[PDB]
Parts: C-alpha cells; sequence; structure tokens
RNA sequence: GGGGCCACGCGCGCGUCCCCCGAAGAGGGGGACGGCGGAGCGAGCGCACGGGGUCGGCGGCGACGUCGGCUACCCAC
RNA sequence: CGCGCGCGCGCCCGCCCCCGGAGCCCCGCGGACGCUACGCCGCGACGAGUAGGAGGGCCGCUGCGGUGA
C-alpha cells in the first residue's frame, strides 16, 4: 500500500493530469485481462428425542404495531461529531495567557496547555495562585492575550482525555417516589488522582513563571471594565 | 461557486483551473527573488 | 434458460457506458477548441491597429452584433404602441432582460421604447455569469433549470447544440441558429441594482440610465446579478 | 357485479359514517374499516375477516366458501384458534399465501389480530 | 403514561386571533360574527391602514396539520361502544370524545373499554 | 407586476359526464385507461364523445350507414357509433353489418340480425 | 534532456495521404484523421464530497411555591 | 465505441435450475402503507376589485320519506 502519488494543490484539485498519473503509477506494464427451498442455509442444532432438531435463528415477531413510519432518503456528508475536523483561532499557541469570561471562575487569567480531540482546551490557572485547576474550556468563550511564555519543555501525561474530564451522575437505581432524586451524596468529592496530576504539572510549570518578573500579580488579579475603557480601542 | 456542479457540465474547466494557479505561483516567484536581487544590490 | 438473459442484460449495459464516455470526451474537446477561437478573435483586433498606427492610418473596427436589454420602468401609464413592442421582446415585467441581434429592423424599434429600457454591447464574462447563475430553459411551456446537458440536447441537438458552451458560442458569435437558442431561454429575472441608479427618467448623457450605455452595461450587470 | 354493487353503495348505506371530516364503515368483515372497494366484505366473491372469540380467548377467523352464493346462511366458514401469538400469526399467513385467497389483505389481517390479542390479556394488572 | 401518538411535528399558525365584525365594539345588536361589509364609502373594504383585517385564503393552514390538536391527535365523536371499535386500527392518529348527552352510568363502560384497546379519550373525567 | 390577462386562462371543455348513469361511468373508467396507456387516437376520440351531451350525439340512420360502408375499401370493416341507430323504412335491402353502438332501436335490431348481421357493445369491442 | 498531451496498450495492417529508406504505388518508423484488427480485455476496497433540499455513533441546568398555557379578563406603552 | 466481447462449472465438448424470490436500484409471476378512481401523486405559472355573472358550501332554520338494534 503506497501513499497517494497525486499531491494536493487546492482542495479538490491535484497538481497532475490523467495522462501523467497514468505514467507515474504505470498502467502500462500492468494490463489485467482477467475474464426449491430445500437448502437449509444457516440454522443448525442437535438434541434428544425423535432424533435431532434444527433450530432457527432470528425468529419472527410476536406483535406488529397498528401503523408504522416509512424510511428516509439519502444524503451526502452528514458526518457525526466524532469525525469532524477541528479548527483553532490563530492567536492561541502553547504557553499563551487567556481571560475566562463566562463561568464561575470568571474573569480570571490562566495558562493554556493544549487542545484535545474534541475542540476543547485544557487550562491550568495554577491552583496556588488563581485557585483554578485542570479543566476543559471552550475556545470561543475566552480571550487570548498577546502575553506569552515558553512551555515546549514540559511533560503532559497520556491518560488525560475527554474521557477523564467527564461528569458522572444520573443514576437509575432510585425509589422513583419522593423528595429525592438528587440525593446520592448530593455533592462532588475529589479523588486523589486529580491532586497527583495537578502537583506533577505545576511543579515544572511554576519555575518558568518566576523567570518573568511581576508575572504573579498578573495571575492573582482579576480583569474588569471601568470608566473610559472601551474594549475595541484597547489592544490585548 | 461549486466546483462539481460547474464541471458536471463543462469538464475542461478543471484544467483551466489547474492552470492559472501554477502560472501565478511561478510568476510570483520570479518577481520576488528578482526584486530581492536588485534590492540587495542597492544595499 | 436464465443465464442467457442475465448475460444479455449485462452486455447491453455496454451500450450506455461506452456512449457516455465518448460523449463526455466530445464535450471536453470542443471547449478546448473554442478556447483557441476566442483568443484569436481578441488579439486579432489589436494586431490590426498596431499595424495601422505604424503608418498614419486608422482602423474602424466592426460594429457590434448583439445587444443586451433591460427594462427599468413599470407597467403603469404606458402607451399602446409601446406596450406592444416590449411584449415582442418578452419584457413584460420590470428588470427582465433578453439578448437580441442588431439590424435596421431592430434598431428602429429600440428608438421607440428608448426611455423605458437600457441597452448595451456586452462581453464574454457577462454571458457566462448570466447563463450559469440566472439562466433557465423553456420546455413543454414550463420553466426548468439548466442543471444537466440532457435537457439541452434533447430539445436542441438537431442544430448541433448539445451543451452550455455550444449556446454561448451560438450567442456570443451570433450564429445561424440564434433564434432557436434564445427562444429556448426564458427571459432573465434579475434583482435591483446594488448601489443605486442616478435618475431613471433621463438619458445616459444627462445623468440618467436610459438609452445606450454601450460598454458600461457590463458594470451594471455585475450589480444586478 | 362488484363495481355495480359499489356504484350504488359509495354514499348510501346503513353501515356508513360521515362526521368530523372522516369516513368509516362498519360492515362485518371490513379490515381497516374504511369506505373502499378493496376493503369491503359484502361485494367480493372472496373475503376474509377477523373477530374476537365470544368466550373471551383467542381469535375467530372467517372465510367465504365461493361455491353457493346468494344463500348467505352457509356461505361463511369459521374457525377459532387460541395459541401463543407467534403460532397464531403464522397460521394465518399460511392460509392466505398458500391458497392465494385474496392475498392483498395479508398484513392488514395480522395487525388487526395482534391488536386483539394485545387487548385480550390483562392490559390492566 | 399518556398514550404517545405516532408523530409529533411542530405546528404553526399564521394567525392566532379571531376576526371580529366591524362596528361591534360600539353596539350590542351587532355581534362578533363575521359578516362582510358592502358599502361604497367603507374603508375596511377599501383596505386602509390601521383597520380591521379581512380573511382570505392565504391565512389557510397546512394540510399535514389541519384539525390537529396540540397533542398530535385528531378528533372523533361518539355515542356508544359500537362506533368506538371502528378506531382500533387508527389508534395513533385519531382520538375519541364522548358526547354531552350520554348518561353517567354508561360513560364508565366506554372508558373501561377504550383503556383496553388503547384508544385515548379527551374527556375521561366529567360526571362521576 | 406582470402585464398579462386572465380572461382566457380557463378552458371550457368537459372533464366528465354530467350524469349519474352508472353504466356510462364504467365505460369511462375503461377508455381512460386505454387512452392513457396506448399510442392511439381512436381511443381519445371516443373518450371525448362519451362526455358529450345528447344534442351533441344525434341519431344515426340505417340508411346513411349503408351508403358510407358500400364505398370502396370499406368491406369487412366494423362500423362504430357513439349514439343511437334508428330504422329507415325507406330502405328494403339490408345487407350484412357488424355494428357497434350504445343504443339500438328494436325494429332496427331485428332487421340487422335477420340479414346475418351482428351487434356489439363497447365492452366486446 | 526544458515544461506540457481525456496520448495508449503493444502484435501487421482497413484505408485516403505524406516526412523520409524508397519510383508515383507495395514493404519500414509514425503521424493528421476516420477509427477498431491481423490486439483492444477487466474485480475488490475507499475518500465519497465544493456530487439527486441536515445531521449530530455531542452536551448542560432545574424542582410546594415554582414550571408551562399565542389564543381568552384588566392595565400600561 | 474498452465497466464485459467468450464470464462460470464439469470433462475444444457439453451443461447454460435460477428470482414461490435475485440482490441491490429493474425484476415482462403481482401487489402501494395510495386504489372513498367524485380517489392519490407530481411539476410549472398566477392572485387588485365596484355594478354585475358563475361555482363550491361536512355553513345554517322548520317539516316529510328511509336509516342509525
Ligand atoms: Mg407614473
Ligand atoms: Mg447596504
Ligand atoms: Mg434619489
Ligand atoms: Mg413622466
Ligand atoms: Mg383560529
Ligand atoms: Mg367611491
Ligand atoms: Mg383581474
Ligand atoms: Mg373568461
Ligand atoms: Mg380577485
Amino acid at each position: 500500500p503506497h501513499c497517494s502519488r497525486n499531491p494536493v494543490l487546492v482542495r479538490g484539485i491535484g497538481r497532475y493530469s490523467r495522462s501523467a498519473m497514468y505514467s507515474r503509477k504505470a498502467l502500462y506494464k500492468r494490463k489485467y485481462a482477467a475474464p426449491v427451498l430445500a437448502t437449509v442455509t444457516k440454522p443448525v442444532g442437535g438434541d434428544k428425542n425423535g432424533g435431532t432438531r434444527v433450530v432457527k435463528l432470528r425468529k419472527m415477531p410476536r406483535y406488529y404495531p397498528t401503523e408504522d413510519v416509512p424510511r428516509k432518503l439519502l444524503s451526502h456528508g452528514r458526518k457525526p461529531f466524532s469525525q469532524h475536523v477541528r479548527k483553532l483561532r490563530a492567536s492561541i499557541t502553547p504557553g499563551t495567557i487567556l481571560i475566562i469570561l463566562t463561568g464561575r471562575h470568571r474573569g480570571k487569567r490562566v495558562v493554556f496547555l493544549k487542545q484535545l480531540s474534541s475542540g476543547l482546551l485544557l487550562v491550568t490557572g495554577p491552583l496556588s495562585l488563581n485557585r483554578v485547576p485542570l479543566r476543559r474550556t471552550h475556545q470561543k468563550f475566552v480571550i487570548a492575550t498577546s502575553t506569552k511564555i515558553d512551555i515546549s519543555g514540559v511533560k503532559i501525561p497520556k491518560h488525560l482525555t475527554d474521557a477523564y474530564f467527564k461528569k458522572k451522575q444520573l443514576r437509575k437505581p432510585r425509589h422513583q417516589e419522593g423528595e429525592i432524586f438528587d440525593t446520592e451524596k448530593e455533592k462532588y468529592e475529589i479523588t486523589e488522582q486529580r491532586k497527583v496530576d495537578q502537583k506533577a504539572v505545576d511543579s515544572q510549570i511554576l519555575p518558568k513563571i518566576k523567570a518573568v518578573p511581576q508575572l504573579q500579580g498578573y495571575l492573582r488579579s482579576v480583569f474588569a471594565l471601568t470608566n473610559g475603557v472601551y474594549p475595541h480601542k484597547l489592544v490585548f | 461557486k461549486n466546483l462539481r456542479i460547474m464541471l458536471k457540465l463543462n469538464p475542461y474547466a478543471k484544467t483551466m483551473r489547474r492552470n492559472t494557479i501554477l502560472r501565478q505561483a511561478r510568476n510570483h516567484k520570479l518577481r520576488v527573488e528578482r526584486a530581492a536581487a536588485a534590492l540587495a544590490a542597492k544595499s | 434458460n436464465f443465464a442467457e438473459l442475465k448475460i444479455k442484460r449485462l452486455r447491453k449495459k455496454f451500450a450506455q457506458k461506452m456512449l457516455r464516455k465518448a460523449r463526455r470526451k466530445l464535450i471536453y474537446e470542443k471547449a478546448k477548441h473554442y478556447h483557441k477561437e476566442y483568443r484569436q478573435m481578441y488579439r486579432t483586433e489589436i494586431r490590426m491597429a498596431r499595424m495601422a498606427r505604424k503608418a498614419g492610418n486608422f482602423y474602424v473596427p466592426a460594429e457590434p452584433k448583439l445587444a443586451f436589454v433591460i427594462r427599468i420602468r413599470g407597467i403603469n401609464g404606458v402607451s399602446p404602441k409601446v406596450r406592444k413592442v416590449l411584449q415582442l421582446l418578452r419584457l413584460r415585467q420590470i428588470f427582465n432582460g433578453t439578448f437580441v441581434k442588431l439590424n435596421k429592423a431592430s434598431i428602429n424599434m429600440l428608438r421607440i421604447v428608448e426611455p423605458y429600457i437600457a441597452w448595451g454591447y456586452p462581453n464574454l464574462k457577462s454571458v457566462n455569469e448570466l447563463i450559469y447563475k440566472r439562466g433557465y430553459g423553456k420546455i413543454n411551456k414550463k420553466r426548468i433549470a439548466l442543471t444537466d446537458n440532457a435537457l439541452i440536447a434533447r430539445s436542441l441537438g438537431k442544430y448541433g447544440i448539445i451543451c452550455m458552451e455550444d449556446l454561448i458560442h451560438e450567442i456570443y458569435t451570433v450564429g445561424k441558429r440564434f433564434k432557436e437558442a434564445n427562444n429556448f431561454l426564458w427571459p432573465f429575472k434579475l434583482s435591483s441594482p446594488r448601489g443605486g441608479m442616478k435618475k431613471k427618467t433621463t438619458h445616459f448623457v444627462e445623468g440618467e440610465d436610459a438609452g445606450n450605455r454601450e460598454d458600461q452595461i457590463n458594470r451594471l450587470i455585475r450589480r444586478m446579478n | 357485479s362488484a363495481h355495480l354493487q359499489w356504484m350504488v353503495v359509495r354514499n348510501c348505506s346503513s353501515f356508513l359514517i360521515k362526521r368530523n371530516k372522516q369516513t368509516y364503515s362498519t360492515e362485518p368483515n371490513n379490515l381497516k374499516a374504511r369506505n373502499s372497494f378493496r376493503y369491503n366484505g359484502l361485494i367480493h366473491r372472496k373475503t376474509v375477516g377477523v373477530e374476537p372469540a365470544a368466550d373471551g380467548k383467542g381469535v375467530v377467523v372467517v372465510m367465504k366458501r365461493r361455491s353457493g352464493q346468494r344463500k348467505p346462511a352457509t356461505s361463511y366458514v369459521r374457525t377459532t384458534i387460541n395459541k401463543n401469538a407467534r403460532a397464531t400469526l403464522s397460521s394465518i399467513r399460511h392460509m392466505i399465501r398458500k391458497n392465494k385467497y385474496h392475498p392483498d389483505l395479508r398484513m392488514a389481517a395480522i395487525r388487526r389480530a395482534s391488536a386483539i390479542l394485545r387487548s385480550q390479556k390483562p392490559v390492566m394488572v | 403514561a399518556a398514550l404517545r401518538p405516532l408523530v409529533k411535528p411542530k405546528i404553526v399558525k399564521k394567525r392566532t386571533k379571531k376576526f371580529i365584525r366591524h362596528q361591534s365594539d360600539r353596539y350590542v345588536k351587532i355581534k362578533r360574527n363575521w359578516r362582510k361589509p358592502r358599502g361604497i364609502d367603507n374603508r375596511v373594504r377599501r383596505r386602509f391602514k390601521g383597520q380591521i383585517l379581512m380573511p382570505n385564503i392565504g391565512y389557510g393552514s397546512n394540510k399535514k396539520t389541519k384539525h390537529m390538536l396540540p397533542s398530535g391527535f385528531r378528533k372523533f365523536l361518539v355515542h356508544n361502544v359500537k362506533e368506538l371499535e371502528v378506531l382500533l386500527m387508527c389508534n395513533k392518529s385519531y382520538c375519541a370524545e364522548i358526547a354531552h348527552n350520554v348518561s353517567s352510568k354508561n360513560r364508565k363502560a366506554i372508558v373501561e373499554r377504550a383503556a383496553q384497546l388503547a384508544i385515548r379519550v379527551t374527556n375521561p373525567n366529567a360526571r362521576l | 407586476g406582470v402585464d398579462i390577462r386572465h380572461n382566457k386562462d380557463r378552458k371550457v371543455r368537459r372533464k366528465e359526464p354530467k350524469s349519474q348513469d352508472i353504466y356510462l361511468r364504467l365505460l369511462v373508467k375503461l377508455y381512460r385507461f386505454l387512452a392513457r396507456r396506448t399510442n392511439s387516437t381512436f381511443n381519445q376520440v371516443v373518450l371525448k364523445r362519451l362526455f358529450m351531451s345528447r344534442t351533441n350525439r344525434p341519431p344515426l340512420s340505417l340508411s346513411r350507414m349503408i351508403r358510407k360502408m358500400k364505398l370502396p375499401g370499406r368491406e369487412g370493416k366494423t362500423a362504430v357509433v357513439v349514439g343511437t341507430i334508428t330504422d329507415d323504412v325507406r330502405v328494403q335491402e339490408v345487407p350484412k353489418l357488424k355494428v357497434c353502438a350504445l343504443r339500438v332501436s328494436s325494429r332496427a335490431r331485428s332487421r340487422i340480425l335477420k340479414a346475418g348481421g351482428k351487434i356489439l357493445t363497447f365492452d366486446q369491442l
């Protein structure tokens, strides 16, 4: 299996024509002139009395509805979410500093590690300073500043995934009757594995931060707007 | 605007479209390096 | 005796795949010829005048063969003689348009309905943008979109016209089979000018839109389409 | 003939119902109970019908005898069958298909039967 | 719990109010029922701005959902069990509604059977 | 807007017979199918004349028929009418014919069959 | 050994013709063309996607004084 | 005119069942979830209105004949 011998020039067009690709992949010297209900097909079995038996798979229905619904027609390119192409704005690069502006950890300044395989960003506004841990965040509910540091030398573990930053609730074994149904401890409690992860990272992030002077107060402060500060004027 | 719906009708336009790109890029290359040559010859 | 029939159908599919591959090769090549045609007809004009400006002469180029026509005034307060001439040209509604060929018969008609129209001497790009984008066919006294060449050929291939480019050739070069190609087309339904007009009640010498605005018609088409 | 009977019975009939922009028919042996040529028991030389047992267990099937018409007393055959709802449908499917008795009524029969058997249980606990 | 119909497309109604007759706000001999005006000097007829609006066919409603309740079902009126059993097969498109003149002792019967056959009733608790 | 006129955009032909004679309507069911599913125009014509009214279906006389079929070439060929056949007592020599029509008078019926002729209907046609 | 050809399968011819070995023609290379022999040959996968009108094999929050309810009672603008 | 042109199976010669069901978009065995044919489906263009003319009214009021076990 050879990777494609036709390069790309623009999406949907290649750099070569028919006659040339013919010659490259050598379609010359590659000429191939190559030119009663009795049959019980799948089901089988064996048992005791009267001889043997032939058991029949995928048995027929019991109950038919009174009215059914027809099928759909076909379409081209309606992929699912696990198959899309992920994009990213240009002003976001590993080490950049970003302003959160929607949630509970609102209006804080944090640090960007990388982008996962779902379009969501991994953020550590290091817990000592901002009181903000490893989280997932959306690239569009955030601002990127023009203020940066060098992070290339750093070890992010493999096991850190969208499957790991997942919520876990909605338990079916319930009475289904009473003043209940958010009562299985009602609360969130922290594992140790998270702690271990936060420590092992900020150990090697944080020294790089202190190589910049005054970079801590910027990461303990909080952003806001005031009188005479119009945001389209101010560059970030 | 749509490549295929154009070319279902007129197939030759894929070739005319493949041309007019390679030509531009080649023409871009010459001006830049040559204008660079004189500029470096200025200073 | 079933296998004989199966083989008979599987053969007979050859009749259709081979024909289609042939025809798609046909359409390719003609367009490649037409490419060469249009260049020569462009550069040839230039070559003449340079050859003539070298001497002290001049060059009176040919006169145009076809025209594009738009209607700009409505249907309210109009004369009988003029209501007739428009509905021969198939302009029964505002901002519709049709091509037309030029001779003593046509030109006098255009002088009669001068104040209500705006016409010009178009180029090749405008013919492309009209027909592909906003260009439909008249078929069985219905209005049907040009999505594929089956429609064109089936109704119009007895003239040697089997695709879009063959029209455009037949139109741009006013050919022998112009009448049929145009009357196949429904009159183009356009949108109002993006950017605005100066004053529709006057001629295009007094700051208006009416009359002949020969080469500047194309500037306008960019904004209606 | 059938169409002749029909062209009288479109609009005027005692089994006819017309209210609320709907139109139903209540003649015996009418599957889907609508006013139609394809679905009407009194019109054809071949018809099939399905009803519930009077004792209150199983399904009653009805088929016409084709030989002596115009004597309605002994024109209809009946059977009552009471099994586990997969044997019951399969039995029906075999009657119609293997005898070619009006085979454009197959699934209509089945849906009517299943409806009955679904009802003919403790639908309430 | 509640019997689900087969499909539940969204419903859209071009007009939601009613059309009142003209000059019915002044007077009491005049009613709310639409009667078309036919005078010469009249301005609803002549369609000025800021006036009553007259019903035409463009307000007309889509046909996939016409006479369709908010619950997806269409309606049907009964008087006894006999004409109820005709709905067995259309038990997911149409619903039942019992008349006003039926007695208490018989409503119980009809409900008891509609519940078996899975035929929804749009007024199951009236007299009691 | 569009400067056109709507005074002549409905056409004033028939689409169906205005009567409730049911035997007529079954004939109409038939010839629509043949007109819809065949490559002929004979079918078209007949369909158009079964809609017509009765002053557009005047009676044909046994006399004219003989004159029009004794002409050369029209030997052995069927005669077809969309109305009534009367008798003309001013004719004595009635030869062999193969007529098709809707109605046929009684005196005319006898003479035609007594020459060895034959009478058909549109069904058997 | 320049960039470019919807060029193409090669074995001896089906041909009008021609550059040349060759006398106008046959034989040799091919070309312009028609084209089809004295050859032309045809399965299994996939991207499909700028292809005959949208799907998510993607999610979160919320509960005896709160949720929904155009239409229909009042008031304001 | 190269998505069939002679493909396959036993032993060139022969077989050449084949949908009471092939295999995926044409099956010339019969059929729509549609077939109240006074029905169902699909395309494309149009919609001002006095006097006035026509049609459809499962809009309505009182009574007669049949019919809703
Ligand atoms: Mg005016
Ligand atoms: Mg603007
Ligand atoms: Mg102005
Ligand atoms: Mg004026
Ligand atoms: Mg309303
Ligand atoms: Mg007036
Ligand atoms: Mg009018
Ligand atoms: Mg008229
Ligand atoms: Mg009107």
